RNA sequence: GCCACCGGCGGACGGCUCAGUAACACGUCGGUAACCUACCCUCGGGAGGGGGAUAACCCCGGGAAACUGGGGCUAAUCCCCCAUAGGCCUGGGGUACUGGAAGGUCCCCAGGCCGAAAGGGAGCCGUAAGGCUCCGCCCGAGGAUGGGCCGGCGGCCGAUUAGGUAGUUGGUGGGGUAACGGCCCACCAAGCCGAAGAUCGGUACGGGCCGUGAGAGCGGGAGCCCGGAGAUGGACACUGAGACACGGGUCCAGGCCCUACGGGGCGCAGCAGGCGCGAAACCUCCGCAAUGCGGGAAACCGCGACGGGGGGACCCCCAGU
């Protein structure tokens, strides 16, 4: 079984395109995040959301924050809305796609 | 005056006011549309840092290839079905996906002529 | 009009000048650069000023010449007109830098009643 | 021994001001396996043959000036060709290296395109061959120095401004670039931001830091260092390793200056000095001895950078009558 430098398990199918890190000619290098999908309307792209807490200092309380990014969605792991995904960083793929989906966790619920 | 810098419109739809001027290191050049002719012409450019770029402008031969690695320098007749642009196969513009019709069959171009200054192809099967 | 010819002998590298007018300043009024005019027909000037040795079939041609105000003649702009073009070398510009250009005023190719100096050399 | 001219390197740094900019401009953590790089450091290899003009100098000048023409003679570490090393693209087949992971590196076949160099200069030793060592030239692999590009996060005000976007968001095939990218193009779709404040207006160079307070906090970011941007306003190119160049070049707009009335020029947000504006801000000084930079084999040469004084109730410390 092939690894790419993440110590995780590959997908159970084979792809076509060359913009896939598992089966093609793409290289991943950088940050490694984790979120849940909020749309996949256009072709081969998703939108992933993650949440964190900001700590104000004058009032000493917390505050909820978000971050929405866009990721390439190779045809061997095509992710729908409402499921956890691991995403990695690589070169610019379009005007606003700079990440790629590598593994899907918890499909349905 | 072909500036290849940033864009002037945010992904949300608001406009951007440029803060500086155009740097000389961001510019672009003219597309070198390769034609078919009876003698191939090519020029030489000086590029960023002092390098060079050979620039083909008219095409005569093809360097067609095979499955056993056997090339042959044969000349081309005309282009058919360039998927890049809709009206290239008519004017005989060879870009990179062009389907060249050599005098030993058909072939598909697998090199960038405007960047290397040669035409290469694989012997397309029927 | 009247002109100031600069006769130059290429076989010995010395020159002289003479002033012609009247009938003389009409038989080279429309001549372009590199024309080969016979000396005997035009020239009232004699086989002197140089040493009295020239044959009888000698003839000179037009090379250059300045203008009434002091501009040179650029042997590429045909026509007896005056223009202002951007140069990089050649008659009409002395660069004195590397890769530099400038916008100098030059004169055409055909002689005119404005030209004051005419440059010629003697081919035998 | 003095001087100018061809030729090399430098003039893209250094000095100045804060107009524009709410933006990947800046701070911090990461990325380039998607990129360029003269001077400098190491290792491994080359310098084999031909050719050619023209400045200085001599003979004539033109023009009011700015400037500029014709003929003769000459040399190079100047310029050009040939060959070979080498660089680049594509097809087929081996598994030698780095790394977390090879569109990269290495080896063997095949088809093409591009294509190097100055054995040059100065001392010495021998009758001469010829050496000794000093400064050099070209290609390849790697570093270093300097940058281009790209992400995650962090820092103003307005609802008496609610909808905004149509190359706009994405895909497929390409061109262009040093390089990835709607950065541009030809087709196929209908996506993309937004009451957790999008869009549009307002004000503003960002930070290390600075004033004030017992602290929590509130207010400011001229001077010193680090990043960004600009050279009367707007557009655009040439040379170079690097610029779309404050003391380099064009065009428009708006000012001014010299002219023999045909034509030429200039733009201190460099240092002193002048006018105008204002409540509001200095000498038209001495030096390359010090710190450094550019040139040179070196001794050296230049520098309103930097260094020394002149003027002024600028801020602190220590004293007199
Ligand atoms: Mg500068
Ligand atoms: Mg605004
Ligand atoms: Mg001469
Ligand atoms: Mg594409
Ligand atoms: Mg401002
Ligand atoms: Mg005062
Ligand atoms: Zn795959």
């Amino acid at each position: 079984v092939r690894d790419i430098g993440l110590r995780i398990q590959p997908p159970a199918e084979k792809c076509d395109d060359p913009k896939c890190p598992w089966h093609g000619h793409l290289k991943i290098h950088g940050r490694v995040f984790e979120g849940i999908v909020v749309s996949d309307k256009p072709r081969k792209t998703v939108t992933v959301e993650r949440q964190y807490y900001h700590y104000l200092k004058k009032y000493e309380r917390y505050e909820l924050r978000r971050s929405r990014i866009h990721a390439h969605n190779p045809p061997c792991i095509n992710a729908k809305v409402g499921d956890r995904v691991l995403i990695a960083e690589t070169r610019p793929l379009s005007k606003t796609k700079h990440f790629v989906v590598v593994a899907v966790l918890e499909r349905a619920e | 005056a072909i500036w290849q810098g940033r864009s002037l419109r945010k992904p949300s739809g608001g406009r951007i006011v440029l803060a500086r001027k155009k740097r000389k290191r961001e510019l672009g050049r003219e597309p070198s549309n390769t034609r078919v002719a009876e003698q191939d012409k090519r020029k030489i450019i000086r590029t960023y840092g002092g390098n060079k770029k050979v620039r083909l402008t008219a095409a005569a031969y093809a360097n067609v290839f095979d499955k056993s690695g056997k090339g042959r320098k044969v000349r081309i007749i005309r282009v058919i079905e360039n998927p890049a642009n809709r009206q290239f196969a008519r004017r005989n513009i060879i870009t990179k996906g062009a389907i060249i019709e050599t005098e030993i069959g058909k072939a598909k171009v697998t090199s960038r002529p405007g960047q290397d200054g040669v035409v290469n192809a694989i012997l397309l099967e029927e | 009009a009247t002109f100031k010819l600069v006769i130059s002998d290429p076989k010995t590298g010395i020159a002289k000048q003479i002033e012609i007018t009247g009938p003389e300043a009409e038989k080279l009024i429309g001549k372009r650069i590199g024309d080969q005019i016979p000396v005997k027909e035009l020239g009232i000037n004699l086989n002197e000023l140089f040493g009295k040795e020239f044959p009888e079939d000698v003839k000179m041609e037009i090379r250059g010449g300045t203008d009434k105000d002091g501009f040179p003649m650029r042997p590429d702009i045909h026509g007896p007109r005056r223009v202002r073009i951007l140069l990089s070398k050649g008659p009409g510009f002395r660069p004195k830098e590397k890769g530099e250009r400038r916008k100098k005023t030059v004169r055409g190719n055909t002689i005119s009643p404005e030209i004051v100096q005419v440059n010629v050399k003697l081919v035998y």
